[PDB]
């Protein structure tokens, strides 16, 4: 301390230090007077040699010299103290410069307990941490909760995944409100064909057959498929309808049972398959 | 009497920023609408 | 003046067992230097922390973890809380729920009004407005659906708001609430509990706005109209 | 005295006039009141200071007048608006 005029003579001996291996509690005490009740409060070297050795001694006084240190590289030593086994230390500084982002990614990746890292994005807001969320939802299989990581993101991105999971649990009722507002942000063609599929599944035929009647730029007649494989009749009745499509529709009045209109459609089929299988 | 007395100082406008939402000016009269009378 | 910091860790322990009442001196001079984590850690286990309350108090500055738990505990114990909202207001390294969920079972009508506070910290409706239903018909369950900011939690709020007939102050449950409505289920349910008396004023203040509206853009396109001529 | 306040064409002199004209009970003619003096009020202290009294019987007209006028206005506008937005695309 009584040096106070450059740090030459302080470059010498800490690089001396660090060369000469010495054990734990031996170098870090000259940074932890140093830094302290001093002006050498800088970071010229003064990180790892001192956060580093904290990690080197893997002990919480990491914490106290996060919490009474500034002007010191965050994102190096965070990424170095992840790169260890020390997380929540990493955790605290992502808390700390206030980078929520960075933190659900390392939380999870590194633990994973979403029950800790669920509240922590409840208290933050922002659609790259409910992105991150609905991401590690998918991990735990959460449908139900991978949702909602996306209502206040409106990211419809990796619906592809959202539909790998949709069929695996039955669940038709808010996959509907997922694509009816993405919707409004991927002008795409899967969602509107697995939007019909799943109003076709919760049987909403009032709003079915009107979301159809607009702009729908969907593919009709492959979900159209999907309601004879199924077997989800009233449905193609549908589909078919506004498609016109005479000829596969009549397959589905067999099971129906209506036949004055079945042989209205064999009569504009006039096709052999259409006209024998009503019969 | 109790009735408006109660809704009135139960809650009542003051100069606070929130009104930036809607700019309501019921307080005008709620505030002495009924109330003396 | 020493190299090490055990021998604090020690010499603390040293007048604790014999003069800890001229402890808090040190305490004050030696702050600086000490991980104060640790203190606190090891004064749970001994269990002398009411003693060294207003120490923490000061050191309350660098905003530590288990300092702040551990004071905000010896709130709860001495049962007093304007301090403890200057405590969770100026800083904010804890958890909330663990607080939560002592205050939520507090006893007493502000400490649970505190766990209704600090689940916005959160932002968590929900609950802390579903909370103070319970107890608090004074208003104040009635203002955090302003703060909210969320059509569809004052709907189902003025809804059972109705469910009991307390509609002498339900005209304040629309004045803060106000931009959350939207008049056609205002109207809707008013004129079901054939209540109009105050009720109105909502409507008074919008057949004022949309006037306004009505008028202000009628004059804008006039203007617009007026100068696509030239 | 009523007929006045129409020529007069200064907002807040009718105002105070109807509420004089309510201090006493003659509401038999309050609707009148407002047919002269129609432009020369805002709906929100007429609506405000007739449920107050509880009147509206020989009052609702003034609201009729009103809730056909800014019904043509909003149709007009919407259609206004329409027509300028379609001569937007060309």
């Amino acid at each position: 301390l009584s040096e106070t005029q450059d740090p030459e003579e302080v470059s010498v001996t800490v690089k001396a230090f660090m060369t000469a291996d010495l054990p734990n509690e031996l170098i870090e005490l000259l940074e932890k007077i140093v830094l302290d009740n001093s002006v050498f409060s800088e970071h010229r070297n003064l990180q790892n040699l001192l956060i580093l050795t904290a990690i080197k001694a893997d002990r919480t006084r990491v914490m106290e010299y996060i919490n009474r240190l500034d002007n010191y590289d965050a994102p190096d030593i965070a990424n170095i103290a992840i790169s260890n086994e020390l997380f929540e230390e990493a955790f605290a500084i992502f808390r700390k410069f206030d980078v929520n982002t960075s933190a659900v990614q390392v939380l999870i990746e590194h633990i994973g307990n979403l029950d800790r890292a669920y509240e922590f994005a409840e208290r933050c807001n922002e659609p790259a941490v409910w992105s991150q969320l609905a991401k590690a939802q998918l991990q735990k299989g959460m449908v139900k909760e991978a949702i909602d990581s996306y209502i206040k993101a409106d990211d419809p991105s990796s619906y592809m995944e959202v539909v790998q999971a949709a069929n695996t649990s039955g669940n038709w009722e808010e996959l509907v409100k997922y694509l009816q507002m993405a919707r409004k942000k991927a002008r795409e063609s899967y969602v509107e064909t697995e939007l019909i599929f799943a109003l076709a599944k919760t049987n909403r035929l009032a709003e079915l057959e009107e979301f159809i009647n607009g702009p729908n730029n969907a593919h009709i007649q492959q979900v159209g498929d999907r309601c004879y494989d199924e077997k989800m009749y009233d449905a193609a009745k549908l589909l078919y309808n506004n498609v016109s499509n005479f000829g596969r529709l009549a397959s589905t009045l067999v099971h129906l049972g209506e036949y004055q209109a079945a042989v209205d459609g064999a009569r504009k089929a006039n096709s052999t398959r259409t006209w024998k299988e009503v019969c | 009497g109790t009735e408006w007395e109660k809704v009135a100082q139960l809650c009542d406008f003051n100069p606070k920023s929130s009104k930036q939402c809607k700019d309501v000016s019921r307080l005008r009269s709620v505030l002495m609408s009924l109330k003396q009378t | 003046k020493v190299a090490n910091v055990e021998l604090y860790y020690r010499a603390i322990q040293f007048y604790l067992e014999f003069k800890p009442l001229l402890l808090n001196d040190l305490l004050m001079v030696l702050s600086p230097r000490l991980d104060h984590t640790r203190a606190v850690n090891y004064f749970s286990k001994v269990k002398q922390l009411p003693l060294v309350k207003p120490y923490l108090r000061s050191v309350q500055n660098h905003n530590n973890k288990s300092v702040n738990e551990s004071l905000n505990n010896l709130f709860i114990t001495e049962e007093d809380y304007q301090a403890l909202r200057t405590s969770i207001d100026a800083y904010d390294n804890f958890d909330n729920i663990s607080l939560a969920q002592r205050l939520e079972k507090h006893e007493l009508i502000e400490f649970r009004r505190i766990a209704a506070y600090l689940f916005k910290g959160n932002n968590r409706w929900k609950q802390s407005v579903e909370l103070c239903k319970k107890d608090s018909l004074y208003k104040d369950a009635m203002q955090y659906a302003s703060e909210s900011k969320d059509t569809e939690l004052a709907e189902e709020l003025l809804q059972w708001f109705l469910q009991e007939e307390k509609r002498e102050c339900f005209g304040a449950c629309l004045f803060t609430c106000y931009d959350l409505l939207r008049p056609d289920v205002v109207l809707e349910t008013a004129w079901r509990h054939n209540i109009m008396d105050f009720a109105m004023p909502y409507f008074i203040q919008v057949m004022k706005e949309y006037l306004t509206k009505v008028d202000k853009l009628d004059a804008s396109e006039s203007l617009r109209k007026e100068e696509e001529q030239a």
